[PDB]
């Protein structure tokens, strides 16, 4: 029921580090993704996916209200674990 | 003067 | 905060009444409204003991009527944030709220006008105005959850509209609300799956649509006089709901029973309910109302 | 490359029709979307999808700047295609 | 829009210099900085006959300066969006451009100041000072694509700040930014990869940022003088790049070596460009570098 | 005044 409690989110994961995780499998793991919170913008979190093999960090407005966006990721990464 | 009656502190039945 | 107002615009005058927590006060607000240069207005306020979750509410209120511009919803004027107290900004609603003036109207009232209680006609009229107010309300994707005679206000040329948006809720993303945790609540006028799975809906909104009508047509009696809440809880949830009231129109009579229908899905849409009664109203209605609009696509 | 241009993107079909396109296929289409022209706020979109039988509306910041969200979407579509 | 300023607060004294869509003014700002009555600014803006291409790149260069607060980046000061024509305001660079400035110096210049050319001190300097620039830059994730020297502008006391974001381009999301249709480029300045490819990071930066002190230790001389543009794109591409000029110090040397690196993961960052000249610097550029802030994290 | 022969109309080659 929160950020917290999601595989998909991973705390304070680096930039860096995310784009090697999304990216670890090339275009094979094309879709893959994790969210993560901003190392710049703080309070805000960021969508760091694979894109053909392209690591790409995506700025979001996240972190009360945010149930249904959570319900979305949440289906994503469910069509993911399906790989 | 306010309605303060017609509240009730509660949480679904079910 | 492009709602901000100077508080030095604002000017209390007297007392109109006591909120649960708060205190609303008439007033002068001086350049609030362009083309005006001072106007009269109620102000909103909260008690310095007022607690946290009840300063949520209010900043509640205040936020979801900045989206609001409907002739049947009393409108929001501005708000004064900078430096305690805060200050809600609202159009005054000369007549105060409709239960206390319903309670008026009846024959015993030590405060009675000088009129006898309200017209089918008229009753209609006050119907289609609130409907049309959460109708409104429906097509903005909120739920009001708390529609009752109290929170139903009277213009001074006694135009009813809708007001107290302190527990609404955006229902955008899902069509519906769900409390999980206790809290207050308008149990009387509450729909059956509300008091049992917490969720809000247009639905539920309709349910205390019907309760509204009883209200008018019983003259603000206290609904389900006699039960304690718990009772009315049970009684409600398995089925139950209130009695015609005394020479109750059979019209009117009829809308309660359609508000009344255990399924929320058997129930009218407030856009139902105007249509149902949009010829036999006052001719300024289609000037105003939400029905009548361009924006009601 | 536009908005316009892509088979996620379905312009100014109404949230009513959009939910109904997404629930065709009960729980088991769980996971299908589509992106609209909001009907109340102009010039955002809204993201209209699926879950498990439910039909859930997010409201979007999007239609320059806006290319790697496009390809976001994209890459979920493209999960989904394939099922 | 917290950025806008009312277009009588602003007075246009002279013409600075002509843009290539637009017309650069010298002027006054009444209270655009708190503290301050009236303030000597620089006015920009746009030809009634410019594209909506051209306005658009005007309202970007706006735009990306206001999330810009750097000592060695030209400031923004201020929006006039309300009726056009549509005026920038940002600070006044007292001394102009720094190539126009370097050719000053030429011996023969007919607008020789009254001093001889930079001194290596002086050269190092200016390089800390537009490095420091851009890493803030870097940091913010933007990338510049047009760093030259005359970009560079040069305040009252001759500090050097980095100037122009028309072709700036925010690369959040990638680390580069990647053109595919045509467009007007700073070709002489490119690095191989970005004529190549058309991709540009804080790497082709780097080289721009070579070809920049090759003009300061050549006092602006044409680069790649005698070539055509297309000779230019075939000789960097395969391998080629500028000599030395004249004297060149050969520390400054060993900067463009490192800044024309074929490989752009060769190249030195802004960062360690200033790392290796934090020592032999004015005593004031720890209290205003981006290098020695809090904000360098 | 200002420098447009630094310009090139050109595309990635
Ligand atoms: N569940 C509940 O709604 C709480 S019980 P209540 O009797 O409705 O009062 P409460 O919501 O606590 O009171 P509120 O602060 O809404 O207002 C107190 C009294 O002030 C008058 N009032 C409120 N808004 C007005 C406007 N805009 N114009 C005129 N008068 C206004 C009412 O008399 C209300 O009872
Ligand atoms: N690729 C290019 O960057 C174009 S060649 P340019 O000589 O740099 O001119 P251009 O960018 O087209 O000119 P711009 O509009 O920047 O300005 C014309 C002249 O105005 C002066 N200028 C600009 N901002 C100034 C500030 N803040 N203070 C003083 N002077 C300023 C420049 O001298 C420029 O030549
Ligand atoms: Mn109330
Ligand atoms: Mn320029």
């Amino acid at each position: 029921l929160e950020l917290s409690d999601y595989p998909w989110f991973h705390g304070t994961l680096s930039r860096v580090k995310a784009a090697q995780l999304v990216l670890a499998g090339g275009p094979r793991s094309h879709g893959l993704f994790v969210i993560r919170q901003s190392e710049t913008r703080p309070g805000e979190c960021v969508l760091t996916f694979n894109f053909q093999g392209k690591a790409k960090h995506l700025r979001l407005s996240l972190n009360g209200q945010c149930h249904v966006q959570h319900l979305w990721f949440q289906s994503v990464f469910d069509m993911l674990r399906h790989f | 003067l306010p309605a303060t009656g017609d509240f009730m502190n509660m949480s679904p039945v079910g | 905060d492009e709602w901000e107002v100077s508080r030095e615009k604002i000017t209390l005058l007297r007392e109109l009444g006591q909120g649960s927590f708060g205190m609303v006060y008439e007033g002068n607000a001086r350049d609030i409204i362009k083309g005006e240069a001072e106007t009269r207005v109620a102000v909103k306020t909260v008690n310095e003991s007022a607690s946290l979750r009840e300063r949520i509410e209010f900043l509640n209120e205040a936020s979801v009527m900045k989206g609001f511009t409907c002739h049947h919803v009393v409108r929001l004027l501005g708000v004064v944030s900078k430096g305690q107290p805060t200050l809600v900004v609202m159009e005054l609603m000369a007549h105060g709220d409709l239960k206390s003036y319903l309670r008026s109207l009846r024959p015993e009232a030590e405060n009675n006008p000088g009129r006898p209680p309200p017209t089918l006609q008229e009753m209609i009229q006050m119907a289609a105005e609130i409907a049309d107010g959460m109708a409104y309300l429906n097509a903005k994707k909120f739920v009001h959850r708390d529609l009752a005679a109290r929170n139903c206000m009277v213009a001074h040329d006694f135009t009813v509209k809708i007001g107290d948006f302190g527990m609404t809720r955006d229902i955008y993303e899902t069509d519906y609300y769900r409390k999980g945790g206790k809290g207050l609540l308008p149990v009387r006028w509450m729909a059956p799956e509300s008091l049992k799975d917490g969720v809000f809906t247009t639905s539920s909104d309709m349910w205390s649509f019907g309760v509204v009508l009883w209200e008018i047509t019983s003259l603000a009696e206290q609904p389900y006089q006699g039960l304690s809440n718990e009772q009315v809880l049970k009684f409600v949830m398995d089925g139950g709901y209130l009695d015609q009231p005394d020479n109750c129109p059979e019209r009117v009579t009829d809308l309660m029973r359609m508000c009344w229908q255990f399924n929320p899905n058997m129930r009218p849409t407030f856009l139902e309910i105007v249509n149902l009664l949009k010829d036999d109203l006052h001719p300024s209605f289609p000037e105003v109302s939400f029905f009548h609009s361009e924006e009601n696509k």
